[PDB]
């Protein structure tokens, strides 16, 4: 659930 | 006073802000009026100049037009697909400068940038736009408004709502600086659905707040209160936002000669 957001965030 | 500590806020965005994303409303300003002695955009404005300017705008996906069975309207949309993409990209590094916004439930980041992200992308857009048309690809390109009406329905119909927001706001006259405080205050929404934790972020967008209005009185002293006017643009930010994902909602079903990016697909399941 929401991926790609959790990436860019935990970037 | 407490009102340095309010500077100190607005000049930190403004600086992250420039930081994060890569044309201004300055810039694209001067673009817009030939006022910059750069190389001038490429003006898109019929089936045949999109074609030219294929290569410059970076809508080339995989193979050209010509060489591709997608039509000018699909290859049009999916370009726009990459630009969002990456504009939801800027606007998370940006997220990320807001002092605690970190530091809120990582849900809770997920579920404000789900619901901001396209509320700024459409006031930023602004920014790149006049009645006429819009820059794209970072200032090398101008697209006209009549070629994207022009576009066989229902795509005729995506960029038009943008315009006549654009129109209405860019007449409030706000720099770089504004927008800066105005982007993260709408990123800090406690009303959003499915918020775990309202109260640490209406702490923040109160003091996003109190920063914008300072900003607001200093960078127009002869203006008054755009303040006002400028938090009932919030409302149809939503507006725009709720219209567009009905659009994207007719697109699933009249074509299945396309799909939606991933991340664009996270962002809009379970939106409005």
């Amino acid at each position: 659930r929401h991926k790609i957001l959790h990436r860019l965030l935990q970037e | 006073p407490e009102s340095a500590d309010l500077r100190a806020l607005a000049k930190h965005l403004y600086d992250s802000y420039i930081k994060s994303f890569p044309l201004t409303k300055a810039k694209a300003r001067a673009i817009l009026t030939g006022k910059t002695t750069d190389k001038s955009p490429f003006v898109i404005y019929d089936m045949n100049s999109l074609m030219m300017g294929e290569d410059k705008i970076k809508f080339k996906h995989i193979t050209p037009l010509q060489e591709q069975s997608k039509e000018v309207a699909i290859r049009i949309f999916q370009g726009y697909q990459f630009r969002s993409v990456e504009a939801v990209q800027e606007i998370t590094e940006y997220a990320k400068s807001i002092p605690g916004f970190v530091n809120l439930d990582l849900n809770d980041q997920v579920t404000l940038l789900k619901y901001g992200v396209h509320e700024i992308i459409y006031t930023m857009l602004a920014s790149l736009m006049n009645k006429d048309g819009v820059l794209i690809s970072e200032g090398q390109g101008f697209m006209t408004r009549e070629f994207l009406k022009s576009l066989r329905k229902p795509f005729g119909d995506f960029m038009e709502p943008k315009f006549e927001f654009a129109v209405k706001f860019n007449a409030l006259e706000l720099d770089d600086s504004d927008l800066a405080i105005f982007i993260a205050v709408i990123i800090l929404s406690g009303d959003r659905p499915g918020l775990l934790n309202v109260k640490p972020i209406e702490d923040i967008q109160d003091n996003l707040l109190q920063a914008l209005e300072l900003q607001l009185k200093l960078n127009h002293p002869e203006s008054s209160q755009l303040f006002a006017k400028l938090l009932q643009k919030m409302t149809d930010l939503r507006q725009i936002v709720t219209e567009h994902v009905q659009l994207l909602q007719v697109i699933k079903k009249t074509e299945t000669d396309m799909s939606l990016h991933p991340l664009l697909q996270e962002i809009y399941k379970d939106l409005y």
